């Protein structure tokens, strides 16, 4: 029929939740009062600590967040937070103009700027969010 | 020196479009995020986009319904946004300014107060119809008399655009004439008056009149005085 | 919620020391350390201050920032002619509180005495009267600070048809001058036989009129 649009959100809510998970070490680093890593210096998103451990069943493999990652342009086999967040396809559009590390350098201190700027794309998920789950709710 | 320069500035026409522009210098301004503010005649100033575009739908406010957005460059030092579809009120000035000032969250949203200023350009819907003026003088009260001061004067309201002379006496009166640099006003127009002096005892006793040049239609207006 | 106001207003001659004073509250003051904003005639605003009291690279930290739990403020000592100026203890944002940017301050570098205002009123004659054309006036001059200020009543009905309300002018004495015009139909004075109107200045105000008989 028309279910297409629910596979969308389905692919929001996977895109949602790496941020999601991207921001549950931010928020803690930044509590610390630690740094953070984007780069190869960091971890890599491909892996099962968005969730759990090892493979819990082919579940994970078939996941959307699973299947997106591994669609990316910017994938590997391997994929940074700044591959991912400069990778394509996907709902929200690509960002520029990103660095490697993020230190904790007290005044002007850069890291709740990261943040800040992660939520700037996440700010039209919301938006897409909103407007889809009101047509789904039309449904 | 360390400074912003802005760039593209001045003129605009209805339902077009035009792009206005700022770059840093001084500093390595690298990848500092950026907001763009308004000025208009007679106030301070107000949000036009805050950090990225993001803080700015092609539909203003929260929502007004006006096609206006931003791009990016800090690589370039510098940063852009257009202006499009427009209203006559569109016409204003524009500045942009950066980050920097932020330690230990404290605001714990966005952050502690943003931090320096670009210089900032006019921007006018350049289709107006050229208009001559209405003129008006004054002719003085005797409550005026003690210190026996002939200090009078003229009104032009509502007219288009800039500039204009002013004289008296069939222009014979030049000397002691004041000048008033013209502001816009939300009729749309222009506006301006002048103010000149001499004795009370010569009021209504010689050849006094106003005598106006609008300079856009080259016309002369004129206005006498009388006892 | 809605705490700041920008009330201070002051005026002082050249090296002078001022107080500068903002209000607020404890969800807001307690999360900043001080920036303020300045802009001089003819110009774009500008930097003031920042690391709770210095000066940019360019200025000398003549100015302490301070606050305290509901309320912000600043002081300055050897103040200059860039001093002169519109002041705006802002936070770069409208949002819910009545004040979030605000009305900013006039403050003046008192390079000349605080002159008194001359006042004086223009009924035009009957004999202008007759094309129509006939408005009602006053005139300001020989005055500092800048900020005359000045309200028409129709009798005693505050005004807004007819009005116009011109820029003041810098005078050849260079004090400031300023002046008003009411453009009415002679039904609108035969109806309202005199005006009366606010005229207000720094420890000076008054309210004042005019009837076209005195003047016919």
């Amino acid at each position: 029929k028309r279910k297409a649009l629910l596979d969308e959100l389905k692919a929001l809510t996977a895109e949602l939740k790496v941020y999601s998970v991207i921001q549950s070490q931010i928020n803690a680093a930044l509590s610390a009062k630690q740094g953070i890593r984007i780069d190869a210096g960091g971890i890599d998103l491909v892996d099962p600590t968005l969730y759990g451990y090892a493979v819990g069943d082919p579940r994970w493999k078939d996941s959307p967040e699973y299947a997106l990652l591994s669609n990316l342009d910017t994938f590997s086999g391997k994929l940074s937070i700044k591959d991912f967040l400069s990778g394509s396809p996907k709902q929200s559009g690509e960002l520029k103009g990103l660095k490697d590390e993020y230190p904790f350098e007290k005044d002007n201190n850069p890291v709740g700027n990261f943040a800040t700027t992660v939520s700037d794309r996440s700010r039209p998920l919301n938006d897409k969010v909103n407007e889809k789950t009101t047509l789904l709710n039309d449904t | 020196e360390v400074q912003l320069l802005e760039s593209g500035g001045g003129l605009v026409q209805p339902g077009g479009s035009l792009r206005l522009s700022c770059a840093a210098s001084g500093f390595s301004f690298s990848s500092y995020a950026m907001s763009w503010v308004r000025q208009a005649p007679g106030k301070g100033l107000e949000w036009v986009s805050a950090i990225s575009g993001s803080g700015g739908i092609t539909y203003y406010g929260d929502s007004a319904k006006g096609r206006f957005t931003i791009s990016r460059d800090n690589s370039k030092n510098t940063l852009y946004l257009e202006m499009s579809s427009l209203r006559a009120d569109d016409t204003a000035v524009y500045y942009c300014a950066q980050e920097r000032y932020c330690d230990s969250g404290s605001c714990y949203e966005r952050d502690p107060v943003f931090e320096y200023w670009g210089q900032g350009t006019r921007v006018t819907v350049s289709s107006a119809s050229t208009k001559g003026p209405s003129v008006f003088p004054l002719a003085p009260s005797s409550k005026s008399t003690s210190g026996g001061t002939a200090a009078l004067g003229c009104l032009v309201k509502d007219y288009f655009p800039e500039p204009v002379t002013v004289s008296w006496n069939s222009g014979a009166l030049t000397s002691g004439v004041h000048t008033f640099p013209a502001v816009l006003q939300s009729s749309g127009l222009y506006s301006l008056s002048s103010v000149v002096t001499v004795p009370s005892s010569s009021l209504g006793t010689q050849t006094y009149i106003c005598n106006v040049n609008h300079k856009p239609s080259n016309t002369k207006v004129d206005k006498r005085v009388e006892p | 919620q809605s705490v700041l106001t920008q009330p201070p207003s002051a005026s002082g001659a050249p090296g002078q020391r001022v107080t500068i004073s903002c209000s607020g509250s404890n969800s807001n003051i307690g999360t900043y350390f001080v920036y303020w904003y300045q802009q001089l005639p003819g110009t774009a605003p500008k930097v003031l201050i920042y690391r709770n009291d210095q000066r940019p690279s360019g200025v000398p930290d003549r100015i302490s920032g301070s606050k305290s739990g509901t309320s912000a403020s600043l002081a300055i000592s050897g103040l200059r002619s860039e001093d002169e100026a519109d002041y705006y203890c802002a936070s770069w944002d409208a949002s819910l509180r009545g004040y979030v940017f605000g009305p900013g301050t006039k403050v003046t570098v008192l390079g000349q005495p605080k002159a008194a205002p001359s006042v004086t009123l223009f009924p035009p004659s009957s004999e202008e009267l007759q094309a129509n054309k006939a408005t009602l006036v006053c005139l300001i001059s020989d005055f500092y600070p800048g900020a005359v200020t000045v309200a028409w009543k129709a009798d005693s009905s505050p005004v807004k048809a007819g009005v116009e309300t011109t820029t003041p002018s810098k005078q050849s004495n260079n004090k400031y001058a300023a002046s008003s015009y009411l453009s009415l139909t002679p039904e609108q004075w035969k109806s309202h036989r005199s005006y009366s109107c606010q005229v207000t200045h720094e420890g000076s105000t008054v309210e004042k009129t005019v009837a076209p008989t005195e003047c016919s």
